[PDB]
């Protein structure tokens, strides 16, 4: 029944830097137990009875607190370490975790590749009209993105999502699908997908119209 | 300090446990029921033999039920029911072996050093000792009866059958039972039994050392006879062949046979002696070498029960120590760790992966026990 | 080398049941307790149950408390976990985890989990539509395709790009809910020689349905 | 903590 309450919830570290979170519990706490996941995989153990480093983990991984205060660090970042870090108490059952502390890799700010693409011609024939916008290898994560049907904003059938970190470059992608009726399709023309991003001053623009 | 010691070393517990399980239980079934066919018409030695191989007969039959619980790593599924009846009882066989062990000592100094006690009111002293041991092994078995008990273990995750001491003064009841165990259950059967082969051993060697030395005599003063023809030199010779025969004459198992009629020759002789015939006395002292020549056959029969005998205590000794002496061992300093004299921490892990081999080397005590003493 | 292996997982409707089955391999199961941790969608671990190696010491979470039945076969190393009375906040990734170590509470070896969505929904194959651009854009830049796989359930779907050797960039992009059905996407870059001379072709995979499109990208 | 687990 112990609240476990880990803070920050996002945070990021370049590599060679010293990265530590907190896990504070509600009630006293006997031992803290600290987990490492990945995107797509299981977790596996980090730290047990609170200070003890696991078989087959970095000796950068520590574990430290008593009470209701525990902290995991991570003396010297690497680029392998980026993930979400869990706690977990034991002082008498049930067993309680934390939210978890998503640890992304800090990197140089990219500006994103936008690239937009007009419903195909299996789905108008089926009778949906979806206009797609794809916003490639940016950095940071936090971009907005506005659909403008010729020149009205509309926010009504979107849909943002956001992948993990790419492993590859450290950066983000995120898709924006406007889902409507093949009738509002063909009532209208021009067809933009705006994007706000760190990375520029004034927004980011890819249009299409139907006359092209 | 503390860390998760290896517990990957109780594998093969159960293996042994059960391989002391079988051997030691085929071995004292076939004790048990060759007294089951012998039956030993009223005898003392046979009766305790038979009551230890039943007390290490029920010990190891308790302990196919420890194997499963090493089996399952410290979780016992039987209940709390169980857990009393079976930790208490293998406490009291333990008990009642050692003491049943210690009796044993007694009754063979006894039976060595005063050869005077060969009576049938021994057997009946026996029908009293008996219930005198197991009751004296359930008073020392209270304690395990009291507090062993089934406790939850959150940290394991696991209902451990335990000794579910106190929580406020936990440390001190489990060193106080403890050195119980040390001062009841190898301290005062060690001093018993120690001082017994002490016995055993003074009283045969020097018996055996003065046998010599007589019989030498002997035959010295026999060949001084033969070569001698004076009137107060055989008389004196003889004399000290009769002082000899009678200072070895303390030979009991047929014996008392031949030493006494080797006295009554060597008197008649005297007799002869104190007449003044000589040449009848020394003829008389060539059917003395016939005599003595005629029953040296005997005389290594007293030379090969000394060897064996010897060795037997000796066994039983060495037996019981080297058995016994590592599970008392880590007990007492465990029961330092427990009133906070040691308190390094891989050293109390070493006890904690020590102790049951110990156990198991107890056991083995009660395995090869009646291989010892009934073969 | 230790292996656990979940089994079990599916689609089930509110109130149905489900027998989760972890499958223990490499190590003597007998004598180590044995824990059910689940997941939900896009949150974090929580852990449900705990067995001894004897199973005379059980612990259940509040939530499950009640309803599910954690088991457990010895002599066929294999852990059990009965879930009765399902409902949406059930629906879940279970994992059997477990110490090899008397039976602490802590997770020191994962299983692969298997996943639980409980729904009133019917089970639907995704409907693939090829991402090409409208016209030329004809400036020799590098082109982006895409997938989008819209309308199906359960969750679980697995996209594959079928391209030129190498020179691409896949992005899969997590599954949303819209009108009550999943819909996700799938992006890739390939230089401008390429597509569409060569054939670009996005793989959809959905097991719970038993289903695979491909989709070959041709221009529009 | 400690407590004592053994048979004997």
């Amino acid at each position: 029944d112990i609240v476990l309450t880990q803070s920050p919830a996002i945070m990021s570290a370049s590599p060679g830097e010293k990265v530590t979170m907190t896990c504070s519990a509600s009630s006293s706490v006997t031992y803290m137990y600290w987990y490492q996941q990945k995107p797509g995989s299981s977790p596996r153990l980090l730290i047990y009875d609170t200070s003890n480093l696991a078989s087959g983990v970095p000796v950068r991984f520590s574990g430290s607190g008593s009470g209701t205060s525990y902290s995991l660090t991570i003396s010297r970042m690497e680029a392998e370490d980026a993930a979400t870090f869990y706690c977990q108490q034991w002082s008498s059952y049930p067993l309680t975790f934390g939210a978890g502390t998503k640890l992304e890799l800090k990197r140089a700010d990219a500006a994103p590749t936008v690239s937009i693409f007009p419903p195909s011609s299996e789905q108008l024939t089926s009778g949906g009209a979806s206009v797609v916008c794809f916003l490639n290898n940016f950095y940071p994560k936090d971009i907005n993105v506005k659909w403008k049907i010729d020149g009205s904003e509309r926010q009504n059938g979107v849909l943002n999502s956001w992948t993990d970190q790419d492993s590859k470059d450290s950066t983000y992608s995120m898709s924006s699908t406007l889902t409507l009726t093949k009738d509002e399709y063909e009532r209208h023309n021009s067809y933009t997908c705006e994007a706000t991003h760190k990375t520029s001053t004034s927004p980011i623009v890819k249009s299409f119209n139907r006359n092209e | 300090c503390s860390q998760k010691p290896s517990d990957k070393h109780l594998d093969a517990i159960p293996i042994l446990y059960y391989i002391i399980f079988v051997i030691g239980f085929l071995v004292n079934i076939v004790v048990v029921t060759l007294f089951c066919c012998q039956k030993g018409p009223k005898k003392v030695s046979s009766i305790y033999i038979f009551n230890l191989a039943v007390a290490d007969l029920l010990l190891l039959a308790t302990l196919p039920l420890w194997a499963t619980y090493y089996s399952y790593r410290y979780d016992w599924l039987f209940g709390p029911v169980m857990c009393k009846v079976f930790g208490s009882f293998l406490t009291l066989n333990m008990f009642a072996s050692i003491f049943f062990i210690t009796c044993m000592s007694v009754d063979r100094y006894q039976s060595v050093i005063y050869p005077f006690l060969s009576q049938r009111r021994n057997p009946w002293q026996a029908s009293y000792i008996v219930p005198l041991v197991w009751c004296m092994a359930c008073l020392s078995s209270l304690p395990t009866f009291y507090f062993r008990d089934v406790r939850t273990i959150e940290y394991l995750g696991v209902n451990a059958c335990i000794m579910a001491f106190p929580p406020e003064k936990y440390a001190q009841w489990s060193a106080g039972i403890a050195l119980m165990k040390n001062i009841l259950g190898f301290i005062i059967p060690l001093i018993f039994i120690a001082t017994c082969y002490f016995g055993i051993r003074k009283h045969l060697l020097k018996t055996n050392a003065d046998l010599e030395d007589n019989w030498e005599t002997l035959n010295d003063n026999l060949k001084v006879i033969e070569k001698a023809d004076n009137a107060a030199q055989v008389k004196d010779a003889l004399t000290k062949m009769r002082a000899a025969a009678l200072d070895a004459q303390k030979a009991t198992p047929d014996f008392r046979h031949g030493f006494d009629i080797l006295v009554g020759q060597i008197d008649d002789a005297l007799k002869l002696a104190n007449e003044g015939k000589v040449k009848e006395a020394q003829a008389a002292a060539e059917q003395l070498k016939t005599t003595r020549n005629a029953y040296i056959q005997k005389y290594l029969k007293n030379r090969i029960t000394r060897d064996q005998v010897l060795k037997m205590a000796a066994a039983v000794v060495l037996a019981f120590i080297i058995c016994w002496l590592p599970f008392h061992v880590l007990t007492f300093l465990d029961a330092l760790a427990w009133m906070g004299v040691i308190n390094s921490c891989e050293v109390i892990a070493v006890i904690d992966l020590a102790l049951p081999f110990a156990i198991l080397l107890g056991f083995t005590n009660s395995c090869v026990n009646p291989f010892l003493y009934c073969f | 080398d230790v292996q656990l292996v979940e089994s079990g997982g599916g689609l089930v409707q509110p109130g149905g049941s489900r027998k989760l089955s972890c499958a223990a391999s490499g190590f003597t199961f007998s004598g180590f307790g044995m824990h059910w941790v689940r997941q939900a969608p896009e949150k974090g671990l929580e852990w449900v149950a705990y067995i001894s190696s004897g199973s005379s010491l059980i612990y259940y979470a509040d939530t499950v408390k009640g309803r599910f039945t954690i088991s457990r076969d010895n002599p066929k190393n294999t852990l059990f976990l009965q879930m009765t009375s399902l409902r949406s906040e059930d629906t879940a990734m279970y994992f059997c985890a477990t110490s090899l170590y008397y039976g602490t509470p802590w997770f020191a070896y994962w299983g692969q989990g298997t996943l639980v969505t409980v729904s009133a929904a019917k089970t639907t194959p995704p409907s693939v539509y090829p991402l090409a651009p409208g016209c030329g854009d004809t400036t020799g830049s590098s082109v982006t395709l895409g997938c989008l796989v819209k309308g199906y359930f359960p969750e679980s779907v697995t996209v594959t790009w079928n391209s030129g050797s190498l020179s691409s960039s896949v992005h899969t992009f997590p599954a949303l809910l819209q009108s009550g059905l999943y819909t996700m996407s799938s992006s890739v870059t390939v230089p401008s020689s390429t597509w569409p001379s060569q054939t670009v072709t996005c793989s959809v995979a959905h097991p719970a349905s038993s289903t695979t499109v491909d989709k070959k990208l041709e221009p529009s | 903590g400690r407590v004592y687990i053994h048979p004997i």
